[PDB]
């Protein structure tokens, strides 16, 4: 019954902070990622719950969690194209396409935030880190040390070869083609036997189609 | 209005695919772009000779076509749906109907 | 004065929540007391500081209380809106499939993540028409108290069977399902022995489980 | 003689996670290399060798053994008392009567 008291009054800190600064929140990315990073070092989550002060008083929860449904969405819609794997960057694209071109600016920041809650539902969502970015998975299926290594090589080209798993990680025929095998039957490739010098295998993940997204919705 | 699909641009969508989930949606789109390259241009008949060296089936600068044994795959699975009747006893020349 | 004051405001407002977690944990050494059964009161408040203040974390005071009266109650409004949705599904649903669901009917204030997985953690412990459920695989699912999925393995096994083999793709298709909870029945199925594995590029077929007939 | 008609079964070529069912395809799996050298009688192969293998490829007919799948095959056939080595690092091998 003591902190009660103290409770309101942060509500009545929060409000005025709200009204003064709402827009800030919006207008301004680093603004809140600033927000939520000082809220970590105390020990406060104001994404926990839509029923929590900075949610309620800021419009940040229904910020993120709009923004994780979107993020299913799209991934839903392109699951068919991508054996449900896809690059933050193509990831980021299509949630603006899909949020209007009259503003609500979202950034990459944004969409880990969103995607790493989205994983308290359970098994579905991962983020991969792959080169320089990540890739973010939708359905789940497997990613041993050696398929993520794997996806590695076909970063730069969008496919990857034999020969070239070979060449670079030191392995024998049988560990690239069980590899190569996992991703085809989980959907995350496809065989082209109609390449330069052997069989290459595109991840359409990696590989920049992204021509319109309609219909399969 | 008519637009190439994603696949159409995607190397691999030129081979069979061993998986048997993807060959399904492979062969799906497969069906749909032959259905609807006929619907633009008009055209209710066709030979496999003169379909295997069309745009339909030949990318030149993706430089990449469907085999053609692998368009008989097609040719059968349209035909399985409605969409196709033979006109010849060798499977040579082929009617395309949108019913 | 905008670029800058909100930084010098958001601080403030900081240092003020800051101390409003101190004297929180603190309340929580106040709670050395012994035993655990039938639920209490003084608790009750505690939770929905926590809530409020994004410490929701009896994350070592929960034989200290549960979860949340929020909670509870907001699984019980599920319960409501799920009913008809599951139905027209054959009872399941995929918690993120729910979480589309719930948040797309709502055009604000909806649910965060964990809200949803709270209110449902407690639906059974509520006697509630509906269950939360997880799976080997980690996948969660929302189902109906009626259906029940081991009486489920039994026509996947017919379906299979008149079919041959399935893989889950397959499988979906034919009792029109998703895709996710196909495989889990037929994963289900491998387990009880119904089913068993053919593993390959062409993909993951199951097939009626021989070996256990002809030997 | 014959093939046994789990050799016409394509889950026969997979391990199998149940526990029932491992013992199962085990037993048959060991009971099938049993008769096997008995028709072409050779005693002595390795790894790669009894790959290529009919008896652990059904090559013209789809799938083959993954390769730490058939080591279980040979180890249970060696607690078996059937088998015997040739080197020490894991390899070749011998099958008896």
């Amino acid at each position: 019954a003591q902190m009660s008291k103290q409770l309101d009054m942060f509500k009545t800190n929060l409000e005025e902070f709200a009204s003064k600064h709402k827009q800030e929140i919006r207008k301004n990315p680093e603004f809140r990622v600033q927000f939520q990073d000082m809220c970590a070092t105390i020990g406060v989550d104001p994404l926990a719950s839509g029923k929590g002060f900075w949610s309620e008083m800021l419009g940040v929860g229904d910020f993120y969690y709009e923004l994780g449904v979107q993020i299913i969405e799209v991934c839903l819609a392109l699951k068919h194209r991508n054996g449900g794997l896809i690059t933050l960057e193509e990831l980021h694209q299509q949630v603006l396409k899909g949020r209007g071109k009259f503003a609500q600016d979202v950034s990459q920041d944004d969409l880990i935030r969103a995607i790493k809650k989205l994983k308290a539902l359970g098994t579905g969502f991962g983020i991969i880190p792959v080169g320089g970015t990540y890739l973010i998975q939708s359905v789940p299926a497997e990613l041993n040390m050696d398929h993520t290594v794997v996806l590695q090589l076909a970063e730069k080209n969008g496919y990857v070869t034999v020969s070239e798993i070979k060449a670079s990680l030191k392995w024998e025929t049988e560990r690239a083609r069980q590899v190569l095998e996992h991703l085809l039957k989980e959907g995350l490739a496809w065989l082209d036997l109609q390449a330069p010098g052997e069989a290459h295998y595109w991840l359409p993940a990696l590989f920049t189609d992204l021509y319109s997204q309609e219909i399969t919705a | 209005s008519f637009e190439w699909p994603w696949q159409y641009r995607f190397p691999p969508f030129f081979t069979l695919q061993p998986n048997v989930d993807t060959r399904q949606k492979q062969l799906a789109a497969w069906c749909s772009l032959v259905l609807s390259f006929c619907r633009l241009h008009k055209q209710s008949s066709m030979t496999v000779m003169e379909a295997q060296e069309s745009p339909l089936f030949n990318n030149v600068k993706l430089q990449r076509k469907l085999p053609v044994e692998s368009i008989q795959i097609v040719l059968e699975e349209l035909r399985k749906k409605g969409n196709l009747e033979w006109l010849d006893k060798s499977k040579s020349s082929f009617l395309i109907m949108w019913r | 004065k905008n670029i800058s004051e909100a930084f010098e405001d958001l601080s403030k407002l900081m240092i003020k929540a800051k101390e409003m977690v101190e004297l929180s944990k603190s309340i929580a050494n106040k709670i050395k007391d012994k035993q655990g059964d039938i639920t209490e009161d003084e608790t009750i408040r505690f939770k929905s500081y926590l809530l409020s203040m994004g410490i929701a974390n009896p994350v070592t005071r929960e034989t200290y209380g549960s979860g949340t009266q929020y909670h509870m109650q907001l699984a019980k409004q599920l319960a409501g809106i799920l009913q008809v949705p599951l139905e027209e599904r054959g009872g399941i649903m995929s918690l993120t499939e729910v979480y589309c669901l719930v948040n797309r009917a709502r055009g604000m204030e909806l649910l965060s993540p964990e809200d949803l997985v709270n209110a449902c953690k407690m639906l059974e412990a509520l006697k509630l028409p509906l269950r939360l459920r997880v799976f080997d695989s980690g996948v969660m699912v929302i189902e109906l108290q009626s259906h029940k999925e081991e009486e489920m393995v039994a026509s996947a096994l017919e379906t299979v069977s008149e079919k041959g083999s399935l893989t889950s793709e397959e499988f979906a298709k034919l009792v029109g399902m998703s895709v996710l909870l196909a495989k889990e029945r037929l994963l289900l199925a491998e387990k009880m022995g119904h089913l068993c594995r053919d593993d390959s590029v062409e993909g993951l077929r199951f097939y009626p489980n021989l070996f256990m007939t002809q030997s």
